[PDB]
């Protein structure tokens, strides 16, 4: 295979698709993520996008994911948050509906993900100090 | 249960938020639009199926930002031009008699005055032609400009032109522009065919108050949009699926003469006219306007009662910019009388008309009495060929039992003109944070 | 409830007493004249955060708040016991004298991490 | 060993050197990588530099190199890009000549790297599901 | 140029000479006309 091109899905192409199908197009969204009145407005918008990106990277850095898109955690998933089958959410539900369905608990979820990793971090520490 | 939460980055989540858009142009350049980065060739259009977005106009910030950007660009464009402060002087003015007609009698005035020159030690007596709406009587009587008691203003430089070149609005990093591809998209509702785009299409920022000139056409039929159709105080936007041609002209062979008023700077006064002088006017085809009005009545019969008598009437009153259809034609501002276009009633069941237009030199068009702008004269006759694709109606409520419904042209605000074209676009904010359950755990090293 | 500490609350505390409240300080790093002034200060803050994150990413601490290195500490720079410096000494006092010797420490950490990466690459190549 | 001075190679000093010799001068370039008109122009320049560094960091972050300077990849190197011996491409060629040699295949390599890392993460997720 | 006179219209003796009634020729909206108008000023910001 030498005379073929490379074509991927466009920006937000899998917005209405399933979770399993939209999980393979996160790279394009991640890459697209990044007279003086006009200059001040443009620089303010660019800088605002910069703190939003750094805030997202900082929120991911406090967890056990140092930059990877897909990553697993050690905290258990509370069944009381959704009480639904994994097969039907990953095969018959988009990301928009899933986002508005659990829009409340995400914040407190982030908090456990954070402290948990904190104690988890010192876990390897009191083991790595045994060397 | 053997389930564990997992975080995902770059997930397609849309939130509604405020965002300052970026200017773009096709790109010698004029109208000072070079301050923004030019548009990128072949903009990407990505269709988004299996998703419905609840589009809602009259609350979108894109039209507000466009209005602010147009005001800022106009203010920055008028900055290098020279101010017209020495014009506020006593003007020994009189009427015109050379080949004047009956309808144009008293409209134009020949005013003579003393003005400074490049030498501050001496003055010079000059003369110029001013319209009746441009001068007011102080008491061969003395006259003065209409903007003398108000703040003075600059004039349009002869190098810059008023051509409404199309501009594009591109979203910054982390935001997206959604466009509704529905052929019969309503004012507010869930659009079935949504598609994201990097930059908006070519939007011409024209200036109009009653008839939408050079606007975007519809898809298959004329559309009626309104925030509250039952409210008489809300403007009714009408979009045409076919364009109604209009031919506006000024047969006056005006001559522009430059007189020195200071060091280097000069003022472009109206010299002697050439030949016969006639009133400027606009011609509209009777058949096309009649069938367009019939289509409009047919669409209004779907919202209200179809067995209700409908009638069109002219403007009630107020400012000249609201009552008369104000626009621009080759650098000359026109104020046409739309009484001949809204003088018909419709019951439940080759030839063209002319409209006289007045010409002013002091134009604000933004209700900003804080300042103005002097339109310099244009050499030769003025000719403009265009086509209206919309209307801004207003319901004259007060009746009962759904009877004698009347419509009058209005919409003095400048946001309706841009709302009729920026209704398809919407700004959304991308949220890359996502969570989902998966049967996996992080291995301990 | 749960109360750990606040921002910069362990300034006067010892080394060991301040060794577990570093994560809150870790997240703590992130008319037109006042607007441009605020924008300039904000850009400076972002630049400082990115510079610190870049220096951490150069070493073996790209995404970790606590990390050790295989370089031998040179006793000429400290000349003190571990318990004495970790139980009867603050961060400010140590910062008063480590400021002159932090450049050589940073340089040795960078070259050592590069050497470790080269050794890891050779180990992966030789399987 | 109390008066030992330490000096390193200068900024971009290993440009004319070989690939192996310049491979140990990455940390210096990585650390050295970072009245209204003057302020806005200098602010725009600094913001552009920060955005460029952010884009490069994100480019290395979407791959399996989130932080480490030297990193490998399971995808192989096809001979269509450059069919040269390892004994001479690392000891008889600089970074400038080598970059100018395959400058037309950088986008293809970047695309295959990102898709390979995406499928690698999916395979790792499926493996952790056992 | 200002033409100021002393005010003696129910003024306390402590301010005898502090307030001055000045008159001057100032331009109007029309650059070809001028008007004679008066105003009150203080002695601290007015010099001979
Ligand atoms: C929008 O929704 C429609 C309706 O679901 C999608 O069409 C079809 O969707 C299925 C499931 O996502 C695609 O996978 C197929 O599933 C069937 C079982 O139902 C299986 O037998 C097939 O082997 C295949 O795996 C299917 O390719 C797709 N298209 C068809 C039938 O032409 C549509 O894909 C959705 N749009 C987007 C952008 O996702
Ligand atoms: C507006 O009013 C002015 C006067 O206030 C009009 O100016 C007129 O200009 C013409 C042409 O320069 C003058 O004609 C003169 O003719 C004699 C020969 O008869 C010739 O020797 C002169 O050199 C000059 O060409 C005319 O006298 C003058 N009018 C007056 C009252 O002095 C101007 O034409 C008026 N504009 C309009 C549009 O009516
Ligand atoms: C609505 O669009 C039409 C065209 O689609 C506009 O008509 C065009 O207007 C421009 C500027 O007024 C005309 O350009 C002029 O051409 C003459 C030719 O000699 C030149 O001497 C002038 O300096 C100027 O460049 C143009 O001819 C005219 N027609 C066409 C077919 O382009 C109309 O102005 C637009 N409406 C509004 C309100 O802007
Ligand atoms: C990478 O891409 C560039 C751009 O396509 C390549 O540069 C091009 O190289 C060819 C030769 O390889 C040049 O053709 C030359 O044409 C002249 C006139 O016909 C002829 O006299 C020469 O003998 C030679 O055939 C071409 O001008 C040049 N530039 C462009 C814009 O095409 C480059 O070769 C590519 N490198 C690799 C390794 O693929
Ligand atoms: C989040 O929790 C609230 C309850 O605190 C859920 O109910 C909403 O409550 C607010 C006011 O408290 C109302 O304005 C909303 O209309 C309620 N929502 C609905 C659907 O009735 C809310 O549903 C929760 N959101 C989730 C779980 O996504
Ligand atoms: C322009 O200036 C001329 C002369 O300076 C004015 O003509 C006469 O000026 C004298 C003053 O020197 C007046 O007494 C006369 O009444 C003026 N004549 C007329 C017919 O008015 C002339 O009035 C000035 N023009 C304007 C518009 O002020
Ligand atoms: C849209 O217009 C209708 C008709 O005018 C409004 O309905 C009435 O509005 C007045 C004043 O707002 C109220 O006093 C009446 O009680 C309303 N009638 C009814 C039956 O509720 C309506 O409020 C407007 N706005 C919306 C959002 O529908
Ligand atoms: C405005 O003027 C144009 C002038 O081009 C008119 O265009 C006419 O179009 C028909 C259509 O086939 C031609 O047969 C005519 O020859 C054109 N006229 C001329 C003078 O060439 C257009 O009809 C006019 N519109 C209105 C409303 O008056
Ligand atoms: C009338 O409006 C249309 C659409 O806004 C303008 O566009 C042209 O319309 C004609 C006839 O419908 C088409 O054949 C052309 O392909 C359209 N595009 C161009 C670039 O010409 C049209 O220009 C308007 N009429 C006038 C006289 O300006
Ligand atoms: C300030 O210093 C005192 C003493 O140096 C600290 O008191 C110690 O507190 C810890 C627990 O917080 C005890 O285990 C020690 O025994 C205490 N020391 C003594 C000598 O009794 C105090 O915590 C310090 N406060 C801060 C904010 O650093
Ligand atoms: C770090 O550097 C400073 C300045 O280079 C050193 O300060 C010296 O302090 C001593 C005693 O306080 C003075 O006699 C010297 O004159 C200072 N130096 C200079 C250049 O003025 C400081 O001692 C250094 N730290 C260590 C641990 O050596
Ligand atoms: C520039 O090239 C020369 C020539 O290779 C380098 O000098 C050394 O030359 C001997 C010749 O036998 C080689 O064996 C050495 O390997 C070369 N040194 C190195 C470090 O490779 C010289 O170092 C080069 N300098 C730069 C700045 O690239
Ligand atoms: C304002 O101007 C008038 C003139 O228009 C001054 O009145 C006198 O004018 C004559 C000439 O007609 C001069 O010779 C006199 O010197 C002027 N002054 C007086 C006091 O007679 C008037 O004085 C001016 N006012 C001020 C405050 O300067
Ligand atoms: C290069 O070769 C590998 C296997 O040797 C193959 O998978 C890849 O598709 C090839 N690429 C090109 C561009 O030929
Ligand atoms: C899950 O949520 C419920 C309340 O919704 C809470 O009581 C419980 O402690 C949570 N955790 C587990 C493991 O059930
Ligand atoms: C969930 O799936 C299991 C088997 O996979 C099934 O027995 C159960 O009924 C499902 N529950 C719901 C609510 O669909
Ligand atoms: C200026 O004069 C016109 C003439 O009628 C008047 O309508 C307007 O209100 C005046 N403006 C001011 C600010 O005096
Ligand atoms: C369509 O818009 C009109 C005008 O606002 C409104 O009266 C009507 O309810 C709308 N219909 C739908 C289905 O949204
Ligand atoms: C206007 O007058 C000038 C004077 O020379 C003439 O050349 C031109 O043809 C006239 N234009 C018209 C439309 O009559
Ligand atoms: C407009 O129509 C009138 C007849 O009603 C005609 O005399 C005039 O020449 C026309 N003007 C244009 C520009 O077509
Ligand atoms: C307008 O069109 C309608 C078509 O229903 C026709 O009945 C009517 O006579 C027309 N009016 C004029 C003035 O042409
Ligand atoms: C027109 O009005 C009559 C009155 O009852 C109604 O029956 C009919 O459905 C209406 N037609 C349309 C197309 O609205
Ligand atoms: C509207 O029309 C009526 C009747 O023709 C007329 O009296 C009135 O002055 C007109 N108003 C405007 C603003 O044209
Ligand atoms: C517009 O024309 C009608 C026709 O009679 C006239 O009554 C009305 O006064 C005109 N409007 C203006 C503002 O002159
Ligand atoms: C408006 O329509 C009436 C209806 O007969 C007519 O008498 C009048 O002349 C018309 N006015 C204009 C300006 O067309
Ligand atoms: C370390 O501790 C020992 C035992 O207390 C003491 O003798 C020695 O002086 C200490 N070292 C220093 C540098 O003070
Ligand atoms: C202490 O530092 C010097 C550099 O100043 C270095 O050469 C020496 O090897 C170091 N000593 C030890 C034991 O690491
Ligand atoms: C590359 O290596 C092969 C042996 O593996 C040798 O035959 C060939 O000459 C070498 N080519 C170069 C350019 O060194
Ligand atoms: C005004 O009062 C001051 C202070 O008493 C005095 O010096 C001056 O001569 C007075 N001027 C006149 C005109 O009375």
């Amino acid at each position: 295979a030498v005379g073929i091109g490379a074509v991927f899905l466009g920006f937000l192409g899998a917005a209405g698709s399933t979770m399993g199908a939209a999980s393979m197009t996160l790279t394009v969204q991640a890459r697209n993520l990044l007279l003086t009145v006009w200059g001040i407005k443009q620089l303010q918008a660019r800088v605002l996008a910069v703190e939003r990106y750094l805030r997202d990277q900082q929120l991911l850095g406090i967890w056990g994911c140092s930059g990877k898109l897909i990553c697993c955690t050690n905290v258990p998933w509370n069944s009381s948050w959704s009480n639904r089958n994994l097969s039907e959410i990953w095969d018959n539900m988009t990301w928009l509906q899933w986002d508005k369905e659990i829009s409340n608990y995400t914040q407190i979820i982030y908090g456990l993900l954070e402290e948990s990793q904190n104690q988890q971090e010192k876990n390897e520490q009191d083991l790595l100090a045994l060397d | 249960e053997n389930l564990w939460v997992t975080v995902y980055y770059g997930v397609p989540v849309w939130k509604d938020a405020e965002t300052t858009l970026f200017c773009a142009s096709d790109a010698h350049n004029v109208w000072a639009t070079h301050a923004c980065v030019p548009t990128d060739p072949n903009p990407q259009e990505i269709h988004l199926e299996n998703v419905t977005e609840e589009f809602n106009m009259w609350k979108n910030n894109m039209v507000e930002q466009m209005h602010t950007d147009i005001i800022s660009l106009w203010d920055q464009s008028l900055k290098p031009c020279v101010k017209l402060t020495p014009l506020c002087v006593t003007l020994q003015c009189t009427n015109v008699t050379n080949n004047i007609t009956d309808d144009m009698r008293g409209e134009l005035k020949n005013c003579s005055f003393n003005m400074t020159t490049e030498l501050r030690d001496k003055k010079q007596k000059v003369y110029s032609l001013f319209y009746r709406l441009d001068v007011v009587q102080i008491n061969n009587k003395e006259y003065r400009l209409i903007n003398c008691n108000t703040s003075a203003c600059t004039q349009a430089c002869p190098k810059v032109s008023f051509e409404p070149i199309p501009i594009h609005y591109c979203a910054p990093a982390g935001f997206a522009i959604l466009k509704c591809k529905d052929k019969k998209f309503n004012g507010t509702g869930p659009c079935p065919s949504v598609s994201t785009v990097q930059c908006t299409h070519g939007i011409k920022p024209v200036v109009s108050t009653q008839l939408l000139l050079n606007g975007s056409l519809a898809e298959e039929e004329v559309m009626i949009r309104s925030e509250n159709i039952t409210n008489n105080a809300k403007n009714i936007l009408v979009q045409f699926n076919t364009p109604v041609q209009i031919n506006c002209t000024r047969p006056n062979n005006n001559t522009r003469k430059s007189i020195r008023i200071g060091p280097g700077q000069a003022f472009y006064a109206t010299g002697d006219i050439i030949g016969d002088i006639r009133q400027a006017h606009c011609n509209v085809s009777k058949a096309t306007w009649n069938e367009t009005l019939g289509k409009v009545v047919k669409q209004l019969r779907k919202h209200f009662g179809n067995n209700t008598i409908i009638r069109f009437a002219n403007s009630s009153g107020g400012d000249l910019e609201v009552t008369t259809h104000s626009f621009n034609c080759g650098g000359e501002f026109f104020y046409c009388n739309t009484s001949g276009l809204f003088n018909s009633t419709w019951i439940s069941n080759n030839d063209s008309i002319t409209l006289p237009c007045r010409i002013k030199q002091i134009i604000n068009m933004w209700q900003r009495i804080g300042q103005c702008m002097y339109a310099p004269p244009i050499q030769g006759v003025i000719r403009c060929v265009s086509n209206i694709t919309g209307l801004i109606l207003t319901r004259d409520g007060g009746s009962t039992n759904s009877t004698t419904e009347t419509f009058r042209p209005g919409g003095g605000d400048m946001r309706d003109n841009w709302r009729s074209e920026l209704y398809k676009y919407k700004v959304v904010k991308i949220e890359p944070l996502g969570v989902a359950p998966t049967r996996c755990k992080r291995r301990v090293v």
